[PDB]
């Protein structure tokens, strides 16, 4: 009952979950270690895969589980944000709840500052991206995306993620209509042993697999024909019923010898049309590895059937459902085939050079840690899904972040407070407060103390300025520190800023995830 | 910060166990397998591999140790215990509410100086004041002083140098070089053989034939049975017959006498293979001086491939002439009633095998385990040129830099690197508490040479006291000193950057 | 049945069974170009359940 503190029992529940996201978002956060069923380690920044493997019967938890797969699936950043956002906004509510007031002008309260938010930060963008997709312009972007996860290697792999980029997105001018980035066209591949500055950027989709014939490599020449078999490598049989039977034992000479001839005869076909490259999906047999060493064609499987769809848009091939029908149609063309050492085992690398423009790439990447490279494989994909939030609307506006929008929006929200009469006044005010806890934990997880940043961060951004145009610098943020002497610094200085679309879109997501918790004053459930 | 307290013991417990096998002198740890196999070593690597901890920080310490065992392979023992020192240090800093963040950046500036501070301690001597042949030979009896071997290792170095010889220097491995004990005999008889030998394992009839002088016997490698007999599968035949039944019992001799002609007509005077040759074939083999054994191990097998350049084949039909090698000699000791096989001779061999002898096999498996650490010295010697001094002499400089350079240091790095270069003098604790030395007298009087300028000041291992390690020829590489301060602090932060512990149970 | 020696063989009896279906494609797309072939804004949508 609401005598025992239900309301309140639902935000306790939360808050003590709430300690776990404040140490996610920025790079001197921590993260948790969270044991998988299967009995591996798996550790990671991001909370939606963590809310994923972790199993919570709590449904208000869930709210913000909910909430958070819109950040992780719409778009490619604001994760740790969401849940920050809508956890603080519990904990300022609990000061309205004790004055006696009830849930309805809580939840008025943040729509009425809800659409003051979103109409101020038209005006908070200065600069706009031209969307160039130059290798030195995306890296203003893509730094704060791939940032606050494994600090200090975020010069290297800025220059990995910025150059695939530029490979997937074609060549065009004026034409906003037809969708080009894709999300599943870039898959990133880990080996250990090696280090960080041995990567590189590649097109194409590397095969870890072994050559499984004496064939490593093709020829330099290009245009490869590539055939993509579905059916696994076996005798040549009917369609219509064709089972294989023992009965009598002069029938088992006919059947090794018959699967000799049978399979040499398909092999042959496809060898005088001149293709050098035969893709098997299913398993290969024993005789037919011996044949293709003969005939220097090279011998790949991909037992991964995820990657075959993948496959058509970048050789050109297409699977044949039956075997034996080499059609030209459902060839490809790639122009270089090689085998490359890749983190010390020998790997065929699949590439090409200018002709047959593809939109796959990979990113190869080294090192010793396991469990390092899981993270910077998930970084990746997070620090490329914010390309599609480059588009039309809104993909070129930008906000400075770190710490500095979140307190300069506080002078906003308190001026409307006051302006606007009635029981909204409280709920104002209160909307601002909750904006407090992002700077308060970049603080604590930099080591520096709570009474120091919090102070300078009003003084930066509040002035008298004779003048109505504003002036010095509203772009401070904070601060990691430990290092210079004291202060705060430009983070323009840094080329790292939040994207509007990113957190005006987090606007919304936090502001409905806190309002059906406030919403549920009951809740019943059964024992489990 | 309840879960941090407890990830600190945890660090501390599986540390404990690896103290006492640090050093040569160190003790030995036991643990028992759910295999129910007795396993004792003091490689840290093999130690932690057989412990499997739940604990995700505890296991932590494990993985570092495996990457540590293979881009390099010495010094998993003293890369956890350095790891693990850290947390100790870190624990009075967490109640005096000092954020553990700060103190891992610290470490990050204090590596960073240090890898600059071992170059310049690395000085590359290769024909200075030495010469080719007493250069590896001053090295392996920096591993085998103070040992049960020390009386007779003037005859142990001369067959540890020549078993690197053999092999090319550019590629060196330490399972390239076979070793196989033999119970009883004097451990000055002990030989070194430039072949491949094994155990020898096959106690069946068929002896006082195939002589251990041979010209050039052809090796051939064997992959099916040989032998006629058929141990699994059996059919039931019967006959109602009165004379038939001589003639039942007649038969079965003649079906494989089709594919052993094929042999004799190949001539090779060796057979090995992986499965248990019978004893049917131990005769013949002797008249045209053809040698056989059975019940040879399947990783000895492997060697026979890079030595005469065989090849292995199923049937005995599309064997290739030119898949047979020879040897120059071989030779066949009686010593320890029991015969063993080696070959000799063999320029094409990739591998070499060392006997050893002595009065007990306990005693022989300490010996052998001796050799490997003086194997490494002489190994790195030759791959790397840039070698540091070693025995307390580099893990004390360390130290005492970083105590100068937080002077000019201002804030919390400064207790931070403080706290580090304390935690360095671990290492040289442990090696004087397994050596039987006291580590309370010689840190006191260690330090005061320190000071004195001089940087190359270590610890003998032998009889108590301080000096210089450059008189005791002890040398370590380069690589070892600089991967274990990334690997020890890589392992640390990862540690202390987790708060909360979540096991999920499935 | 299928009876095939080569796989060249197949695709003359698989096409066999393939012209019921083509036969009646041509008769569909005779449709579109009969009532407002060439005329601009006309399209021709096929339900196909």
């Amino acid at each position: 009952s609401n005598a025992d503190g239900q309301i309140i029992k639902s935000i306790a529940a939360i808050r003590e979950l709430h300690q776990m996201c404040l140490t996610s978002m920025g790079p001197c956060g921590r993260n948790k270690i969270i044991v998988n069923h299967l009995g591996k380690i798996i550790i990671t920044n991001d909370a939606a895969t963590m809310l994923r493997e972790l199993d919570i019967v709590h449904p208000a938890v869930k709210v913000l589980v909910m909430a958070t797969e819109q950040q992780k699936i719409d778009m490619g950043d604001g994760t740790n944000l969401v849940m920050i956002l809508a956890g603080e906004l519990l904990n300022v509510s609990e000061k309205l709840i004790s004055m006696g007031l009830s849930a309805v002008e809580i939840i008025q309260g943040y729509n009425m500052a809800r659409k003051f938010t979103l109409k101020e930060l038209d005006e908070m963008v200065v600069g706009e991206i031209t969307d160039k997709n130059d290798k030195n312009e995306l890296l203003k972007m893509i730094k704060p995306v791939i940032s606050s996860k494994k600090y200090g290697s975020e010069d290297i792999l800025s220059e990995l993620v910025s150059e695939a980029v530029s490979h997937v997105l074609p060549v065009a001018q004026q034409a906003g209509e037809i969708p080009y980035f894709n999300v599943d066209s870039i898959r990133v591949v880990k080996i250990m042993g090696g280090s960080l500055s041995n990567s590189t950027v590649i097109k194409g989709m590397v095969f870890n697999r072994e050559p499984e014939g004496h064939v490593k490599s093709l020829s330099e020449d290009k245009k490869h024909k590539v055939a993509v078999f579905t059916c696994p490598l076996d005798i040549a049989n009917t369609e219509t019923k064709g089972t294989v039977l023992l009965h009598n034992a002069q029938e088992m000479l006919d059947f090794s010898k018959g699967e000799e001839k049978q399979i040499d005869a398909m092999m042959k076909e496809i060898a005088d049309m001149g293709v050098e490259c035969i893709v098997a999906g299913a398993g290969v047999g024993e005789l037919a590895l011996h044949y293709l060493n003969r005939y220097g064609i090279l011998v790949l499987k991909v037992p991964s059937k995820f990657e075959l769809r993948r496959l058509c848009r970048v050789c050109g091939a297409t699977p044949l459902p039956r075997l034996g029908a080499p059609t030209p149609e459902e060839l490809g063309l790639v122009e270089t085939v090689k085998t490359m050492e890749i983190g010390g085992d020998r790997v065929t690398v699949f590439k090409q050079e200018q002709g047959e423009i593809s939109r796959t790439s990979t990113i190869i990447l080294r090192g010793a840690t396991q469990n390092n490279l899981d993270d910077i494989e998930r970084a990746i994909d997070d620090g490329v899904a914010a390309v599609k939030g480059l588009m039309k609307p809104s993909g070129g506006k930008l906000l400075p972040g770190a710490g500095a929008t979140e307190i300069e929006l506080i002078s906003r929200i308190t001026k409307y407070g006051e302006r606007t009469p009635g029981l909204l006044q409280l709920a104002i005010k209160q909307f601002a407060v909750a904006f407090e806890v992002v700077p308060r934990t970049l603080a604590e997880t930099a080591g520096l103390d709570v009474n120091e940043v919090l102070p300078n961060l009003y003084a930066a951004h509040n002035v008298t300025e004779p003048g109505a145009v504003k002036t010095d610098h509203l772009y401070k943020g904070v601060d990691i520190d430990g290092e210079s002497d004291e202060g705060v610094k430009d983070i323009r200085e840094e080329n790292i800023y939040d994207m509007l679309a990113t957190k005006k879109f987090a606007i919304n997501v936090a502001t409905e995830a806190a309002t059906t918790v406030l919403s549920i004053d009951q809740i019943i459930m059964a024992k489990k | 910060k309840g879960q941090i307290i407890s990830n600190i013991n945890a660090c501390v417990a599986v540390q404990e166990a690896l103290k006492p096998t640090l050093g040569p002198l160190g003790s030995d740890i036991l643990i028992v397998t759910s295999n129910q196999k007795t396993t004792i070593s003091n490689d840290g690597a093999t130690i932690l591999k057989l412990l499997d901890v739940v604990h995700p920080a505890a296991k932590t310490l494990v993985d570092i140790s495996r990457a540590q065992d293979a881009e390099v392979g010495d010094g998993t023992t003293s890369v956890t215990i350095l790891a693990g020192e850290l947390m100790k240090e870190a624990k009075p800093f967490l109640e005096e509410g000092i954020s553990s963040h700060l103190i891992m950046k610290g470490y990050r500036k204090a590596v960073s100086l240090a890898v600059e501070k071992i170059n310049e301690l690395a000085v590359d001597i290769t024909s200075e004041k030495s010469s080719g042949r007493e250069l590896l030979e001053r090295c392996a009896r920096t591993a085998m002083s103070s040992k049960l071997i020390h009386n007779n290792a003037d005859f142990f170095v001369k067959m540890c140098v020549d078993a690197v010889l053999s092999l090319d220097r550019n590629d060196l491995d330490d399972k390239l070089i076979g070793i196989k004990k033999i119970p009883g005999g004097a451990m000055e008889e002990s030989l070194f053989i430039n072949g491949v030998a094994f155990k020898k394992t096959f106690s069946y009839a068929g002896f006082e034939q195939q002589p251990k002088k041979f010209n050039n016997p052809k090796i051939l490698s064997l992959n099916v049975e040989l032998e006629l007999k058929a141990e699994k599968d059996n059919a039931e035949v019967r006959v109602e017959h009165v004379e038939d039944y001589q003639a039942i019992v007649d038969a079965e001799w003649q079906l494989i006498f089709e594919k052993l002609r094929q042999v004799e007509e190949t001539g090779a005077n060796i057979v090995l293979s992986k499965l248990p040759i019978g004893d049917l074939a131990t005769q013949f083999f002797a008249d045209r001086n053809i040698f056989c054994a059975g019940r040879v191990s399947a990783d000895d097998m492997n060697r026979v491939i890079q030595a005469v350049g065989g090849s292995i084949q199923s049937t005995t039909s599309d064997i290739k002439p030119e898949h047979l090698g020879t040897c120059a000699l071989f030779e066949e000791m009686q010593i320890g009633s029991e015969r063993y096989n080696l070959f000799q001779g063999c320029p094409q061999a990739k591998t070499c095998t060392l006997l050893l002898r002595g009065g007990a096999e306990q005693v022989i498996a300490e010996v052998e385990r001796s050799l490997h650490d003086a194997i490494m010295i002489v190994k790195r010697a030759l791959q790397n040129k840039l070698i540091v001094a070693g025995g307390g002499a580099t893990e004390m400089e360390v130290s005492k830099c970083l105590r100068d350079y937080s002077k000019t240091i201002a804030g919390k790095q400064q207790m931070i690197i403080n706290a580090f270069a304390k935690a360095l003098e671990v290492i040289p604790r442990q090696l004087c508490e397994n050596a039987g030395f006291d580590a309370i007298e010689i840190l006191n009087k260690l330090r005061l040479a320190h000071s004195k300028g001089e940087k190359w000041y270590g610890v003998v291992f032998e009889t108590e006291n301080i000096g210089d390690n450059f008189a005791k020829f002890v040398w370590e590489p380069a690589l070892v000193k600089i991967n274990a301060l990334n690997s020890a602090t890589e392992a640390t932060n990862l540690i202390l950057s987790v708060d909360e512990t979540i096991t999920n149970k499935g | 049945g299928f009876f095939y020696s080569s796989a060249d063989q197949r695709d003359k009896l698989a096409a066999s069974e393939r012209k019921f279906v083509d036969a009646k494609l041509k008769k569909i797309i005779d449709l579109k170009n009969e009532v407002c072939g060439m005329d601009p804004d006309k399209g021709f949508v096929i339900i196909n359940q």
